[PDB]
């Protein structure tokens, strides 16, 4: 019912090759859906197109627009206070704030900061490691309180402990909202029988779409998924 | 000399070295480490597989 694009044709340059062609996408209302594929197959491109960052050569995007929470593939913070950019111009709520941070497991990483929570980081402030940047980028979208939250490879600079913690706590909290759709792409298929909808693609073109009763259509692709046990 | 975010890929190594918060813990071959069940590497490969 929610965001859908039938037979979309998207590109980066209006003169180059139409990078994305003939795609058909569905995102249910208040569910957990993932997108997967090979490296550079076009898994972020479909998303940025469905965010309005690509002149569609053809097709039709349908929404409900909305202030969609987002986290770019490379994490990006603000030249401001850690509190100031995790909040991001939202009405500060101690409960929601501390809950989101505990979900992102940042408290021990905040404690090492010289001013703790109000440490002035950025391109002008003190610099730090990519794991913390990624966690802050995720926290920004988690505290965002938007209907359609939306992530892009959050589990990149995260190890298994922190990845498990984030996934479990944060994503189960998102699902705990009566209606809050979150769309995270990742490379670890480990958490497939935790996603409510699956979208696989190769070389841009989508292949299939469906969680369980559709992952039984062929053994080649599902064996490729279960190649890593 | 590999650093691994995927303990399943490092599996084919000749010798695996495990790191606690600042020191090696019993560098050895992967087979013995996973078989011991006392290695943290066992917990890794079992929580990831
Ligand atoms: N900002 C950009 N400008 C121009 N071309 C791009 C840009 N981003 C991606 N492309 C091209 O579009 C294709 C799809 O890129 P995309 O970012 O979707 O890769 P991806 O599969 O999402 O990345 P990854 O595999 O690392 O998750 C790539 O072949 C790339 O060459
Ligand atoms: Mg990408």
């Amino acid at each position: 019912c929610c965001v859908q694009i039938m037979g979309g044709y998207f590109t980066w340059t209006p003169d180059g090759i139409p990078t994305l062609s003939n795609i058909t996408i569905r995102i249910p209302r208040g569910q957990l859906t993932m997108i997967v594929g090979q490296v550079g197959c076009g898994k972020s491109s479909l998303l940025l197109a469905a965010l309005g960052e690509m002149q569609k050569v053809s097709g039709a995007v349908f929404w409900s627009r909305g202030p969609v929470a987002y986290a770019s593939q490379k994490p990006w913070l603000l030249n401001a206070t850690v509190e100031e950019n995790i909040i991001f111009e939202s009405p500060f709520n101690k409960q929601r704030y501390k809950m989101v941070i505990e979900a992102c497991s940042l408290q021990p990483d905040i404690d090492i900061l010289p001013h703790g929570d109000q440490t002035q980081i950025g391109e002008r402030g003190i610099n730090l490691s990519g794991g913390q940047r990624q966690r802050i980028s995720v926290a920004r979208a988690l505290y965002q309180h938007a209907n359609v939250v939306f992530l892009d490879d959050p589990f990149s600079a995260l190890d298994i402990h922190l990845s498990d913690h984030l996934m479990q706590a944060g994503i189960l909290e998102l699902l705990r909202d009566d209606k809050r759709t979150v769309v995270l792409v990742t490379h670890k298929l480990q958490y497939l029988p935790h996603a409510d909808w699956i979208i696989a693609m190769k070389d841009g073109t989508i292949q299939r779409e469906g969680t369980l009763k559709d992952f039984q259509r062929s053994e080649c692709q599902l064996f490729e998924h279960w190649k890593t046990l | 000399v590999t650093i691994a975010h995927r303990v399943h890929t490092i599996l084919s190594a000749d010798l695996v070295i495990v790191l606690k918060r600042g020191a090696i813990l019993e560098f050895d071959k992967p087979e013995k480490l996973l078989s011991r069940k006392d290695s943290v590497f066992a917990s890794f490969v079992r929580a990831d597989k």
